[PDB]
């Protein structure tokens, strides 16, 4: 029976200091106990001074980072190049993954 | 003639005219001027904005649509609206499905086949805006003149609302000239706003009152208004 | 499951109903009343499945007040419960059936007679001097057949549910925390304040 | 693409007619002549083959035609018209009647079935009404021999006898004389056959005039034998052979 | 493309009137007349039939006449088809409402039900309205025998006596005139007959140019009961009444 | 599939759709409300041209739409049964949602919005009625008086009259209704609302339907007797002068 | 009374589509394109009227590849021709999707006949104003089709519409009887450019751009391909050398 | 206006003036057909033309290849006609696949016929200006000849021709079978009843033809198809002897 | 006829114009645009003196931070509010902040051309044109106090000061006139107040005109009518001193 699901492993981390932010993670990306890569990207700059990690499935992370760096970019067409600020990226990002309730993106995200 | 064959899209005059589509051009020759033109490095859009009072502020007729391509107007604004929401429709998928950015040639017949489909059906009326659109892609500069008939075409410069005639000779003899200004941004636009000043029997372009686009090699498309264009009149 | 008990005595209807909510391990409430009046002689009461029970009940308040305002009329108790029972008829072969028990009390005001109607979610409808849904027969069909007159008074008619309820606390394994008891007759809808006591 | 006429083309004018309705029953006026006569023992209808080329096939083209082995039309008006009706009035006595009872609809029924699609042709977006009217024949256990008129209006009415088209007031006339109560299948073919010649410029005879009838049943017709209780069918069309035996008897 | 075609039947004249509405009426004045009289103890329809031939089958016809319920029917003016389709979902309403209720339906209930269907196509769809105005004669035991009209509009209002069709305002002095509150059924009969035979345009009123029914308390049961007049029937009501 | 847009603009910037449905509101038997301290008043006139009529069963002129809340009309009477309608089973989705009744307010604005709609939406016209809609808030003593019009606006009246002679009735209204001084009993209330309608009925003991309406749900519909009470007292203090 | 030509699918009284006869002013109105049939391929030629030295040399390419192996050119309205064309790519794939071969030349011709000939049928739609010449090759041989606003269509030896289009016909039909065995594709090329030239006296105010494509067996391997550098300079060379 | 003569309603005469319309339609060729009946075949010839020398003569036809068994020739615009050939070829696909057998020439000019009856009645479609004339050797009835038009009419023939000089070659079948006294032409090869055809169309019209001056289609038992310049050639020298 | 969507040969639809014109016969509504606030005025205009005035509702709260006046057909505003409204709290939601200004009636802008009869375009179907302007005046952080005008035809211009209705051209060379850059809000308000005082047919009282206003710091108001009073008194005050 086909299983829409996978695990690429991985693990991030990020720290909010007092005036800057660090969002980190390894670059392997595994599948059961072979390594796909040692080194591949996992924590992107999104734009407006904003970092996003989607950890777990990587097909799913990458499908959600590429739909929230869409959505930065239409922000800007309809509010005139406002900024996008950190609160409003994650109440943005809520609405992403809610509106796969029934069919979750199988990640844990940080931005 | 006239008369009886005007009355929507779906109707040949006995000469072959569209007339509601001429109509539609219509609307586009009482819009505000607007100037683009291109060298081999950039693409420059400069327009007049019309305010309503001296109370109001001047209506804007420059959108971007991606990073390497954007568009002037004149004509009906919402119709521009749509239109260059489609557009940015069209870029976005490109770069999304294909990770590729969309030639500025496919832009044009993008268009071309959107607003063709209007003209052909019963119900639905033409669009009534004009589009000067500039990009920077795989290929160079262009610079491309939409026609709500649905012609598209790729020129050098043109120019396009009232008087605009002005504009299109002075860039028609300007041409070896300005096709070199070739790595001076500041040059080409000076060039625009030149030809732009060629339609004005009006009145003096002004710092609420101008607005310039560009885009090229080094460039994301780029919009100035305000302080930002105080360096060119 | 919750306890929905009715008789029909000579001049009205009595319907009782346990109070207890409990959701899993705890009672969250003793004072639930499950019951709606959809029209000023007609009275339903309601158990089953969780929210359905309220959704449907309140479902059925609203199309009977319409109908009521519509014609300037009330429906008879027997035309009430056709509508109810065809609704749950619907409503068993639908995407997610209404898992609702009801009795409807009704003194129908043309005919001068109380009238109890019994329909569990399935749309089986039957109209029965007493009724109850569940396991709640079980336990008082047998005092009910003994005692039962239908010349009774409304007064016999209480002592008689009294009995019921004294049965179904010794012998049924859950505490439904009392019942609440509503009387319906020519005259309306009322509720006794006192069952706690009386 | 896509029917955008939805909105009536049959409407109301300032004097209450319905001009389109008006207009085909003047399309039917013109139709070749057609008539039915109801005998006490049968039913019978008529009309001329007006063939438009001698070098036609008349026989394959009826204007009479079975609906249920016991109820048969014929028509006055627009052909092209009629073919479609009796298709869709087949299918309906089909689809309205025998898959839901298991026996084919009585006569009026099946004419109010017609009837039906007339009247919404007269009504729905974007139609015309049919340009004929119909007679139809028929019989059913329950209500006997029967006939029926339906017009481009959807309006259907019983008759003892009647002609519709091209000289319809005349052999009207000619019926209300020779009509009885007490007529027995051949004298009715007779009187239909007489009727008939008035109407007829041309040859008269077996090959240019069309006549069915709804009688007995026709076990010889069923096609199949063992079950009793079927007898076959009541409708049968008279042969050119049958026609021209009747008119020595003319 | 289409627009041109459109008759556009769903609007306002600038008086304010519904062209098609008014000229569906006009349509219906040339109809034959249609007579209900409502009494303590039943209620009358009588209507003309319009046109017939000595050739028409008298004993299988109704062009004016048909049964809605056990205990409802209504009189027709206007175009017989139309009727039928209006005729045919007013009788799916009542056994809906058997079906839902376990009850008969009310008269008013169906009435009103009819008349939204009218308006309907006088309001959207583009269609042309029904020709047809419908006494409707019934019973329930709310409001005993009652008796309604309703016409293209789908405007209804109730009555002790009415006509549609032709002549309806010489029909409706005549029967004003007439008409009083504790009249019996058999009087009605008498005054509904009198009155379409003073107001026809025919020579004279025959068997064979009406149609005939009464919703009576049945005489002799304790429930009521629909009498739709075979044509001898009617034969022998005229002569009873003096029309011979 | 039938869109055609019946209200449209035409060059001096009207909607003749909309002016033409006036036209029916203008052409209808008039109607009336007027508001008292402690009540609404509605009153209706019924025609004279044929009074064969079975009063029992016609419909009323007046109907409740809930037990707090009523509505009268003037123009077609077939379109006023689809707002009723529309409105009745509101009032019915209000409770169950909001688990209060509606507010007169927001009832009006309901059948306002519907009234609106089709006057720009495809294929369909305009209704031709303009409504009074009278009743008291749940909990509140205060009465309320809305009418709305085949444009969708409304708005609150003291005292307001639409249809037929609205015009005269009207005039009479505004000198003789004192703002300061509402009418402080149902019985001057209904008395001004059956004097205003004497402008126009003449001679209407039964040619006049009366509806009031008191505080928390007590609607009561006049009997031919008491109203007719009411006019033969408004004649005879016609005639001391 | 008249106004046969106000709607488009309207028969006039001696038969005539008048829209579609006025959609073939907007052809006859338009730039002059040709097409010739050579004894393994076809090639495409078309003039482009420069309205402006501002108009980008070789980049507003008239010219359209349907698949891999049919060549499109057209005269009337720009847009739809380009509309025919994403019809005809669509109908092109669906056939080599359902049946693995790339589309015949005939079955081509038929789908983009069809669907011109559809836009007869209502008045919700309006016909094609262009003509379409059209051709490639295919399993068995070199085809060449014109499809006019009725959606009439044929196979050609040689065709020409717009402005043009009757120095073109004359210059064609010479050929056809100077070399009754056949043409090769490098000489239809360069009698292409030739015929395009000759027909821009009507034109002869403005300048002009010379386009060309051909398809042959031979000389592109059966797949349409656009006349580029040195073939495009020789024709042109050809075409000035034999204008005087 | 005249809003009756632009849509399919009814005329106060009670006419439907678009139909009318539409047969003259059908004329705007100016090609003659016929076709005849043999003992076992049957046999359609049409008038070729090709007015233009830029034309490919091997693509100007109106004669199509409906069915294994059924074929038909057009007299009408070619568009028109090819959307009718497209449709009649669907259909005949469509009966053989639902019904498990060829579907009859007859039957085909019905469902044909039924087509053209909606345009007839419904305004938004136009009637089609052309008429059907469908042949085959069918496997109940024989040799078969249906023709439709755009009034929804059809009927079967012993022998029919249609276009401008339609009641030349009519007169002259007509009298030929008026002398014969049967309903169809009594050769035993398909190769005769070809040359039966030409020659009254010859005789009928008063022409010579060239083999480009033709168009022929057969049907026999099991086949329907078309005759090649030089199939018609043979025929043509065929005639000229003994004649 | 003709339809909805027809071109006129001047190149402008005809159904957008006309809706012009009935917005000339509307009731005049005056927003001013100012660095201590926005304040938005119009005249009630009650078609009789047994209506109550005060549920004559021509100026309606957005957001807190956005409020609009409207002239023309009024009924034909209700939906536009509802979906402005609808925007702003759907902004909120999806981005957990207020929506700007300019956004929001561009928002409301895009409804205007969203009529025909079956057409070319997408799936909008609404069978006229609106027949009402409005003024959209709010607060943002971005841009600050900003007044709209939202037209019929889609457009809408940014405004210092702005009337509309049938008192138009006479109070905007009115306004052309007064307004300045350094204007405060109590000037403002009064200025509002003499212009219509100006252009209506009736006497200005605090029954027949309505004031509103929005600011940062206490959001869109509609003032009372005891706040109206007392601002018109202190006008009649202030021009009977010269």
């Amino acid at each position: 029976q086909f299983n829409p699901y996978g695990d690429n492993g991985g693990t991030i981390l990020g720290i909010a200091g007092e005036d800057f932010a660090v969002l980190a993670g390894d670059t392997r990306n595994i599948t059961d106990y072979s390594i796909n890569s040692r080194y591949e990207p996992k924590v992107f700059d999104c734009g407006d001074n904003i970092v996003m990690s989607a950890n777990g499935f990587a097909a799913d992370g990458d499908a959600l980072v590429k739909r929230f760096k869409n959505s930065v970019k239409w922000y800007h067409f309809d509010h005139n190049d406002k900024k996008l600020s950190i609160n409003s990226a994650a109440r943005n990002i809520q609405h992403l993954l809610y509106g796969k309730r029934f069919f979750p993106y199988y990640v844990h995200t940080i931005i | 003639f006239r008369n009886n064959y005007d009355g929507d899209t779906v109707t040949f005059s006995p000469t072959g005219r569209l007339f509601q589509v001429e109509y539609a051009l219509e609307a586009i020759k009482q819009g505000s001027v607007t100037v683009g033109l291109r060298s081999n490095t950039h693409a420059v859009l400069v327009a007049l904005k019309r305010n309503a009072d001296e109370l109001s502020s001047y209506q804007k007729k420059i959108i971007k649509c991606d990073e390497h391509m954007g568009l002037s107007l004149a004509g009906l604004a919402p119709d521009a609206r749509v239109l260059s929401n489609y557009l940015r429709q069209q870029c976005n998928y490109s770069s999304l499905v294909f990770n590729r950015k969309l030639a500025v040639e496919r832009a044009g017949h993008l268009l071309c086949d959107k607003a063709q489909k209007n003209t052909q059906s019963y119900g639905g009326r033409p669009y009534g805006v004009g589009l000067l659109i500039i990009g920077y892609d795989k290929s160079g500069a262009h610079l491309l003149e939409f026609q709500p008939s649905g012609n598209v075409t790729e020129l050098y410069g043109t120019a396009i609302g009232a008087r605009s005639q002005g504009a299109k000779t002075y860039l028609e003899r300007t041409l070896d000239t300005f096709i070199k200004i070739d790595g001076n941004p500041d040059e080409l636009i000076k060039a625009g706003v030149e030809a732009i000043s060629q339609s004005l029997r009006d009145e003096s372009l002004t710092v609420d009152n101008l607005s310039i686009a560009i885009v090229g090699k080094d460039t994301p498309f780029t919009i100035y208004d305000g302080e930002a264009v105080a360096k060119y009149i | 499951m919750d306890i929905i008990l009715g008789i029909r005595v000579q001049d009205s209807v009595i319907l009782a109903s346990s109070k207890a909510v409990t959701r899993g391990i705890s009672v969250l409430k003793d004072s639930d009343d499950k019951t709606r009046q959809l029209s000023p002689h007609t009275l339903m009461s309601f158990a089953g499945e969780a929210g359905d029970t309220v959704q449907f009940a309140e479902y059925i308040q609203a199309n009977i007040q319409l109908y009521s305002i519509r014609e300037d009329y009330e429906l008879s108790p027997q035309a009430v419960s056709s509508f109810v029972r065809q609704e749950l008829a619907k409503s068993i072969r639908s995407r997610r059936p209404y898992q609702v028990n009801v009795l409807i009390g009704g003194y129908d005001k043309k005919k001068n007679k109380p009238e109890l109607y019994q329909i569990d979610y399935l749309g089986t409808k039957v109209e029965l001097p007493y009724g109850a849904h569940g396991y709640s027969g079980f336990y008082t069909f047998s005092l009910l057949d003994h005692h039962y007159r239908p010349d009774m008074t409304t007064e016999e008619g209480l002592d008689l549910l009294k009995l019921c309820v004294q049965e179904l606390e010794k012998r049924m394994p859950m505490d439904f925390k009392g019942v609440i008891v509503k009387i319906v007759d020519k005259d309306g809808i009322r509720q006794v304040d006192d069952f706690q006591a009386q | 693409m896509t029917d955008r006429y939805s909105f009536s083309l049959t409407t109301f004018s300032p004097s209450g007619k319905l001009g389109q309705i008006d207009y085909a029953l003047t399309a039917v006026k013109q139709g070749v002549t057609s008539l039915g006569i109801k005998a006490t023992n049968g039913v019978v209808i008529a009309t001329e083959k007006k063939s438009s080329s001698p070098l036609a096939m008349s026989e394959t083209l009826s204007k009479v035609s079975l609906l249920t082995p016991d109820i048969g039309a014929v028509y006055s008006g627009m052909g092209p018209d009629y073919r479609v009706l009796v298709d869709k009035s087949r299918k309906v006595a089909h689809t309205s009647y025998k898959r839901i009872y298991g026996e084919y609809p009585p006569t009026k029924l099946l004419v109010s079935e017609v009837a039906k699609i007339m009247q919404e042709a007269t009504q729905s977006g974007g139609v015309r009404p049919f340009g004929v009217s119909l007679l139809i024949a028929g019989h059913d256990e329950f209500n006997g021999f029967s006939l029926y008129q339906v017009d481009p209006s959807g309006s259907y009415f019983p008759w003892k006898a009647t002609a519709i088209g091209k000289g319809s007031v005349a052999a009207k006339t000619f019926l209300e004389k020779r009509w009885n109560d007490e007529l027995e299948l051949e004298d009715a073919i007779h009187i239909a056959l007489l009727t008939l010649k008035e109407s007829v410029e041309g040859e008269f005879n077996g090959d240019t005039i069309e006549l069915a009838i709804i009688g007995d049943e026709n076990p010889d017709l069923l096609g199949y034998t063992g079950i009793p209780t079927d007898k076959g069918p009541r409708f049968r069309k008279l042969t050119s052979q049958e026609i021209n035996d009747r008119l020595e008897a003319l | 493309g289409s627009r041109r075609y459109d008759s556009r039947t769903t609007i306002f004249s600038p008086e304010g009137r519904l062209y098609q509405v008014e000229y569906a009426l006009e349509s219906i004045s040339h109809a034959g007349t249609a007579i209900g009289i409502m009494a303590s103890d039943g209620i009358v329809l009588a209507a003309e039939r319009k046109v017939t031939s000595t050739l028409l089958e008298q004993d299988t016809s109704t062009e004016k006449l048909y049964k809605l319920n056990d205990k409802i029917a209504v009189a027709v003016a206007g175009l017989t088809a139309d009727a039928e389709i209006l005729i045919n979902t007013a009788r799916i309403h009542a056994q809906n409402y058997l079906k839902t209720y376990n009850e008969d339906i009310p008269v008013e209930i169906l009435v009103r039900r009819l008349s939204d269907i009218k308006q309907g196509y006088t309001q959207h769809g583009g269609l042309r309205p029904f020709g047809v105005s419908f006494i409707y004669a019934g019973y329930d035991d709310r409001y005993g025998y009652q008796l309604y009209t309703s016409n293209p509009s789908g405007n209804y209002t109730g009555w002790k006596a009415i006509s549609v069709g032709a002549n309806t305002s010489a029909a409706q002095t005549l029967l004003q005139m007439d008409y009083k509150d504790d009249m019996k059924v058999d009087d009605a009969i008498e005054l509904a007959l009198k009155t379409l035979s003073k107001t026809t345009d025919s020579s004279a009123l025959t068997y064979d140019r009406l149609e005939f029914a009464t919703i009576r308390k049945g005489a002799n049961d304790g429930e009521v009961y629909q009498k739709i007049f075979k044509p001898q029937e009617i034969k022998d009501i005229l002569v009873k009444t003096g029309i011979t | 599939g039938y869109d055609r847009a019946l209200s449209i603009f035409s060059p001096d910037g009207h909607i003749f759709q909309v002016e033409y449905a006036l036209e029916a509101v203008k052409r209808g038997t008039c109607a009336v409300g007027v508001k008292g301290k402690n009540c609404v008043v509605l009153g209706c006139e019924r025609r004279s041209t044929l009074k064969l009529q079975d009063t029992r069963i016609t419909p009323s002129k007046v109907s409740k739409i809930d037990s707090h809340v009523v509505l009268s009309f003037s123009g077609l009477n077939a379109d006023s049964r689809i707002l009723i309608e529309k409105a009745r089973v509101e009032a019915q989705s209000h409770r169950l949602t909001l688990e209060d009744p509606v507010t007169v307010e927001y009832l009006t604005r309901y059948v306002a919005g519907v009234q609106q709609r089709y006057t720009q939406s495809g294929g369909v016209r305009p209704f031709g009625v303009s409504t009074l809609i009278a009743g008291f808030d749940p909990r509140d003593d205060e009465p309320k008086l809305y009418q709305t019009e085949p444009s969708g606006i409304y708005s609150s009246w003291s005292a307001q009259t639409i249809g037929r002679n609205s015009k005269t009735v009207r005039e009479f209204l505004e000198k003789n209704y004192d703002r300061k001084e509402p009418p402080a009993t149902v019985e001057e209330c209904v008395k001004l609302t059956v004097r205003s309608l004497l402008e126009v009925v003449q001679t209407g003991a039964k040619n006049i339907e009366i509806t009031v309406v008191k505080p928390d749900s007590d609607i009561v519909a006049l009997s031919s007797e008491e109203i007719n009470q009411y006019v033969t007292q408004i004649e005879q203090e016609k005639q001391e002068q | 009374g008249t106004g046969y030509d106000l709607s488009n699918s309207v028969f006039s009284p001696d038969g005539r589509n008048f829209q579609v006869e006025y959609a073939v002013k907007a052809v006859e109105n338009g730039t002059t394109s040709i097409g010739i049939k050579c004894n393994d391929g076809v090639v495409f030629a078309v003039e482009k009227l420069i309205t402006s030295k501002l108009l980008v040399p070789q980049k507003n390419v008239k010219i359209q590849v349907v698949d891999r192996h049919i060549g499109c050119v057209y005269s009337g309205l720009i847009p739809d021709g380009r509309h025919l064309v994403n019809r005809g790519r669509e109908e092109a794939a669906s056939f080599k999707k359902l049946y693995k071969t790339p589309i015949p030349i005939p079955a081509f011709a038929d789908r983009l006949g069809q669907y011109v000939q559809a836009h007869t049928l209502y008045n919700s739609v309006r016909p094609f104003g262009v003509s379409t010449i059209f051709g490639g090759v295919d399993k068995n041989g070199a085809h060449l089709y014109m499809l006019e606003p009725s959606g009439s269509y044929w196979g050609y030896k040689g065709a020409a519409t717009g402005k043009g289009r009757q120095s073109a016909k004359a210059e064609l039909e010479k050929l056809v009887d100077h070399h009754p065995e056949g043409l090769s594709a490098r000489e239809a090329v360069k009698q292409a450019a030739k015929i395009i030239y000759l027909a821009h006296e009507d034109n002869k105010e403005k300048d002009f751009e010379l386009e060309i494509s051909w398809c042959s067996l031979s000389e592109t391997n059966g797949l349409h391909k656009f006349v580029k550098g040195d073939l495009l300079q020789e024709a042109i060379d050809f075409a000035q050398k034999e204008i005087n | 206006a005249g809003y009756d003569r632009h849509i399919t309603i009814f005329s106060p005469e009670g006419r439907l003036y678009q139909v009318e319309y539409a047969f003259k339609a059908t004329n705007q060729t100016n090609i003659n057909s016929l076709a005849v009946r043999g003992k076992d075949c049957t046999v359609v010839i049409s008038q070729k033309k090709v007015p233009d020398k830029l034309l490919d003569p091997t693509t100007v036809s109106y004669i199509f290849c409906i069915s294994r068994t059924i074929g038909m020739v057009v007299n009408g615009p070619i568009p028109d006609a090819r959307n009718a050939a497209l449709r009649a070829k669907a259909e005949a696909a469509e009966f053989r696949y639902k019904y498990g057998y060829d579907m009859p020439c007859d039957v085909l000019a019905k469902r044909m016929a039924n087509l053209s009856q909606i345009y007839t009645q419904r305004a938004y479609m136009r009637p089609l200006g052309v008429i059907l004339t469908f042949v085959s050797v069918d496997e109940e009835l024989g040799p078969s000849i249906y023709k439709t038009d755009p009034a929804g009419y059809y009927v079967g023939y012993k022998a029919t021709a249609t276009g401008p000089k339609q009641q030349e070659i009519t007169t002259n079948l007509e009298n030929h079978f008026k002398k014969s006294k049967i309903d169809h032409i009594n050769e035993e090869s398909w190769e005769k009843v070809v040359e039966f055809a030409i020659t009254h169309m010859i005789d009928a019209l008063g022409t010579e033809f060239s083999k480009n001056d033709l168009e022929v289609g057969v049907a026999t038992k099991d086949k329907f198809f078309t005759l090649s310049a030089e199939n018609i050639e043979e025929r043509l020298v065929a005639i000229a002897e003994q004649d | 006829d003709r339809g909805v969507s027809t071109f006129s040969p001047e190149g402008r639809l005809f159904q957008v114009e006309y809706s012009l014109e009935a917005i000339k016969l509307g009731s005049t509504a005056i927003g001013i645009a100012t660095k201590e606030g926005v304040v938005l005025g119009v005249e009630k205009r009650a078609t009789s003196p047994l209506l109550e005035s005060d549920s004559i509702e021509k100026i309606v709260e957005i957001d807190r931070h956005i409020g609009c006046a409207m002239s023309g057909l009024t009924a034909d505003a209700r939906s536009m509010i509802e979906h402005a409204r609808t925007a702003a709290v759907t902004h909120n939601l999806y981005y957990d902040e207020d929506i700007n200004v300019e956004s929001l009636t561009q928002s409301v802008c895009d409804l205007a051309l969203r009529f025909g009869e079956g057409a070319s375009g997408e799936e909008r179907l609404m069978s006229r044109p609106f027949g009402v302007a409005l003024l959209i005046a709010g607060h943002d952080a971005d841009d600050g106090y900003q007044l709209f005008h939202a037209e019929p035809s889609g457009t809408f211009y940014r405004y210092n000061a702005k009337a509309i209705g049938s008192g138009s051209e006479g109070a905007q060379a009115e306004l052309l006139n007064e307004w300045h850059s350094s204007l405060t809000l109590k000037e403002a308000e009064l200025l509002v107040l003499k212009i219509l005082k100006q252009v209506m047919e009736e006497k200005l009282d605090e029954n027949n005109a309505q004031l509103s206003c929005i600011t940062k710091q206490d959001g869109f108001k509609i003032y009372d009518n005891e706040k109206t009073a007392e601002l018109i008194k202190e006008l009649k005050e202030k021009e009977a001193a010269e």
